[PDB]
Order: structure tokens, then C-alpha cells, then sequence
């Protein structure tokens, strides 16, 4: 429990309309039961900005998502284990990029909680690559 | 005085503001606020004897009991002057109190002015969980986030 | 109360711990503690209104004034009860305060309890400066640290 | 004023005996008048740990200095310039190392002051080497 450190896994390639979870894991800090965290998915894509896609409440179940993946995208959490999960459905080519866990505190206010700005920890990232139909 | 408030500060995440207000002399307090960063769910909820945060939440003391009772919850009528139970956090982590008390005051020899309002743990349970910790503290546990009372504009 | 305590907080370097004692009711109030952080010389030091840091030392208010004078040094006898005049910080930034006054109190009318006391980036000039500001603060500029007066053990 | 930025200068190679004066210039950061800091003056020699020269109270006057250099080094500052120079006199040959400007808390307590741990922000160093008179 030096510092939180946060490991993603489980980016690879899919075509079109396929799925994808993600999966990142919380490690050392101050691991006191009280410290909570919104935690929780951004994408940067080539040439934009860093985003954010999903987050999830460590110290209880509230979530919220970016519209551009509200109803395909579903953010989770196994608190015993640490790990926060992404399960990515009906996949778009424009779903393509590298995708990142990040840790903010948890008195991170309403419109703070998915902002890139507010986050304290950054994972390494795992990549994500969508094969368009068109991809013969 | 009428109006009081308190900024609730602590080692974690948990923060917030409360408000009080008690419009006539010897009269109900109403206390109003809200605090982020907690663990969704009951979290104890008292006003502690002293108004000195320099070693924290620690030097606050124990609960302001000038009747030297035993720990009760708010509606009980065996309690501390300063037992307001619980707060429940929504699945944000945040609680949003709006409470009305008679036994606390702000003025009088039961004032809470000056003194330090603490948020728990663990939930209170209000002097009922059979074992002698409980007729102190309602096995509430560490304490979050506190802050002294203030004279309020 | 006869024992009251006090930690300042603020936006830069600047906190410290002060305490007060009236070992006796309407006698006079032995404050003490020191200020780290401070520029060395001299820095005002006045108790406002408000017990409220909602807003950081900004919504504490103007000088605790309940009998609507112009403001003076502590010496005084056209003063605020609040006015407490300087603090002086050693060439490492400390100072050590050890000060007694009379027209402060920790119980009665001029209690200031519940209220905050605050630390200067300038000298108080006491009300002596010849402009209306003068009258009203003392010229004593920013307010660099503050905290609210709690009861203490 | 970006974030605090120290730069040192005037270091160079002199023989045993000799003199010379160091500088650290601070740039940026929290630039109202009542911020304050103990700078001040930090070496690292060959194979040994970091340690504390000199110190000074930007805000006032205060100064102090390791055991190593009393009498011998001096740090004096010229505060609306935001310098802080180390007058080194009597140099032995152990003073050579990587001299660095550093910039703590002002509110630092202490036994704290000049420490390197306690330090907040460190510049990127100036060399001082120093010839025995055995150098021929
Ligand atoms: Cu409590
Ligand atoms: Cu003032
Ligand atoms: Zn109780
Ligand atoms: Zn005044």
C-alpha cells in the first residue's frame, strides 16, 4: 500500500457489433474501508482528446456514462477484489482507442466525476481496435 | 444566537456543510446540509463535548452529555443531549440531512455552539446493541469528517 | 466556558494554534499560542463576527463589534471588542503570542465563542491611519488565516 | 506562474581554499507577497545521500546550516529579485558535489527546514568541484 496504482486488461480486436470487458484492478494506497472513489473508464482516440466513457461510485452503486455510450456500455465493480469492469457492447469502429482507468476522490461532485482534470491516478491503458464490416 | 454552521473536514474523502437553525429560544433545532464521500448507507451522527480540532477529530471528546445519561437515539428519552443518530448516504455517498431536534440548543446550558458535530463510520445503533460500548457510542465507530460550531450569518 | 481554543487555517503558509482562559466570569482573557509562516514583523489580529469558513476566512465577517464603535487598538478605549491589535513574527516567521485583554469573553454578551479570529497580512495601524478604511480595519489587509473558537478541554 | 521553477548557477571548478558564489533564482508559482518559503541549499556528493547546506526564511531573515559548512558558507537573498546566493568560502575538497536549490513550506517546523524530504520543489543543480592542493 504504497501509493493507488490501477492495471487494466482485456483490450484486444473484434469486428463490428462484438463485445469486450474490460477489467481494471486497484492496488496499494490507503486501504482504509471509509476511502472511497469515483472510479472508473476513458478513451482516447487518435487525434482527440481524452474522454470519459463510464464511472462507478467504490463506495456505494451509483454510475453514469457519456452519451456517446449510454445503453451499450455498463460500468461495474467486485469491491472485495478492487476490480472495476467495462463490459463493452454493440462495438463501433469509432469505439476504437486506448481506454483507461482512473481513480478520483470520492467527494468528486455531480460533473467532476467523469472530467479527465479531476482524476488522480491513471492506469497504463489497454488498447481496443474495431474492425469495420467493411474490412474485408 | 439563532443560526449556526459547520464545515466538516476530515482525514478522507468525507466533507460537508450543516446548517442550524432554531427560530425561538429553548425551542426545536432544525440542522440541514449534506455530506459527500461516504460509504452508501447509516453513519452515526452526534455533537461531541469539545470544539478543539487540533488533534483532529480526536481532542473533539466524547459526546456532549451534561446529564451524564446513557447513549440513546434522538427520539429516545434515555440519550446524550448530543445523540442525532443516523444521516443515510444515497449510492453517490451523499446524505442529505434535514432533521428537526428540541433537546439540542443554541443558547442555553445544552448550546452546541463552540462544539465539534461529528459524522461516523459505521451506523449508529442508538444505544440498543446489548453490550457496554454501546451505552457510549452506539458502536458508531472512527470518526469521518468533524467541525466546530459556528455563530452563523 | 473558561478555556477556549482556536486552530487557523488559510490559503498560504500561514496557521497556528491559539488558546484562551478567564479562570473567572467578566475577568480577563489570557490568549497564547503561536503562528508559524507569517512575514517577520507585524500582522493584525482581531476576532470577527461569524463562526462560519464556509467561504474561508471571507465569510467570517467584519470585527466582532457589538457596540457600533470605530475601530482602535486594543489599549483603546474607542475600539471594537474584537480588536485585539498586532502580533509580531519573529525573523523565522513565528510569533508567539502571549497577551491578556479584558473587554473579550468567554461567556456574556462579548462572548467569542463560536466566532473566528484571524490573522493579518499587514499591520493594524490600530485607527490612527487619517483615511475612513482606517476606522473600519485598520488598514490590516488580506486575511491570511482564521479558524472558529471552540470550547476547550 | 505556472508552479514554483528554481534555477541555480555559478557553479564551476576552483582549488582548495578558493572561493565561490552560487545563485538560485525562483520563477512562477503563488506570486502574492505573503508566500513564503524556506529555500534554500542542498548537495550530493558520489555515492552519498542528498543532504542540507544552508537554508534561509524568504519571508524574514532567519538562516541556518549543517554542522559540515558553519562558518564557511554563508545564504543571504535578494527577495525582490526572488535570489537566494551561498556565499562559499574556504572550500575543501569534499564539497565537491551536485549542488541543488530547493524550496519548502514556509510554515515548516524546525528540524524540518532543511530537510530534503520536507522539500517541495528542486532545481536541476549546478557542479562544484574542488582540486586538492595534491593535484598537480
Ligand atoms: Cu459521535
Ligand atoms: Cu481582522
Ligand atoms: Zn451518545
Ligand atoms: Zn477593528
Amino acid at each position: 500500500m504504497a501509493q493507488v496504482q490501477l492495471q487494466e486488461s482485456g483490450g484486444g480486436s473484434v469486428q463490428a457489433g462484438g463485445s469486450l470487458r474490460l477489467a481494471c484492478v486497484a492496488s496499494g494506497g490507503d486501504t482504509r474501508p471509509y476511502i472511497t472513489y469515483w472510479m472508473g473508464w476513458y478513451r482516447q482516440a487518435p487525434g482527440k482528446e481524452r474522454e470519459g466513457v463510464a464511472t462507478i461510485y467504490t463506495g456505494g452503486s451509483g454510475t453514469y456514462y457519456s452519451d456517446s455510450v449510454e445503453g451499450r456500455f455498463t460500468i461495474s465493480q467486485d469491491k472485495a477484489q478492487r476490480t472495476v469492469y467495462l463490459q463493452m457492447n454493440d462495438l463501433k469502429p469509432e469505439d476504437t482507442a486506448m481506454y483507461y482507468c482512473a481513480a478520483g476522490n470520492g467527494a468528486l461532485p455531480p460533473g467532476r466525476r467523469l472530467s479527465p482534470q479531476n482524476m488522480d491516478t491513471w492506469g497504463p491503458g489497454t488498447q481496443v481496435t474495431v474492425s469495420s464490416h467493411h474490412h474485408h | 444566537a439563532t443560526k449556526a454552521v459547520c464545515v466538516l473536514k476530515g482525514d478522507g474523502p468525507v466533507q460537508g456543510i450543516i446548517n442550524f437553525e432554531q427560530k425561538e429560544s429553548n425551542g426545536p433545532v432544525k440542522v440541514w446540509g449534506s455530506i459527500k464521500g461516504l460509504t452508501e448507507g447509516l453513519h452515526g451522527f452526534h455533537v461531541h463535548e469539545f470544539g478543539d480540532n487540533t488533534a483532529g477529530c480526536t481532542s473533539a471528546g466524547p459526546h456532549f452529555n451534561p446529564l451524564s445519561r446513557k447513549h440513546g437515539g434522538p427520539k429516545d428519552e434515555e440519550r446524550h443531549v448530543g445523540d442525532l443518530g443516523n444521516v443515510t448516504a444515497d449510492k453517490d455517498g451523499v446524505a442529505d440531512v434535514s432533521i428537526e431536534d428540541s433537546v439540542i440548543s443554541l443558547s442555553g446550558d445544552h448550546c452546541i455552539i463552540g462544539r465539534t458535530l461529528v459524522v461516523h463510520e459505521k451506523a449508529d445503533d442508538l444505544g440498543k446493541g446489548g453490550n457496554e460500548e454501546s451505552t457510549k457510542t452506539g458502536n458508531a465507530g472512527s470518526r469521518l469528517a468533524c467541525g466546530v460550531i459556528g455563530i452563523a450569518q
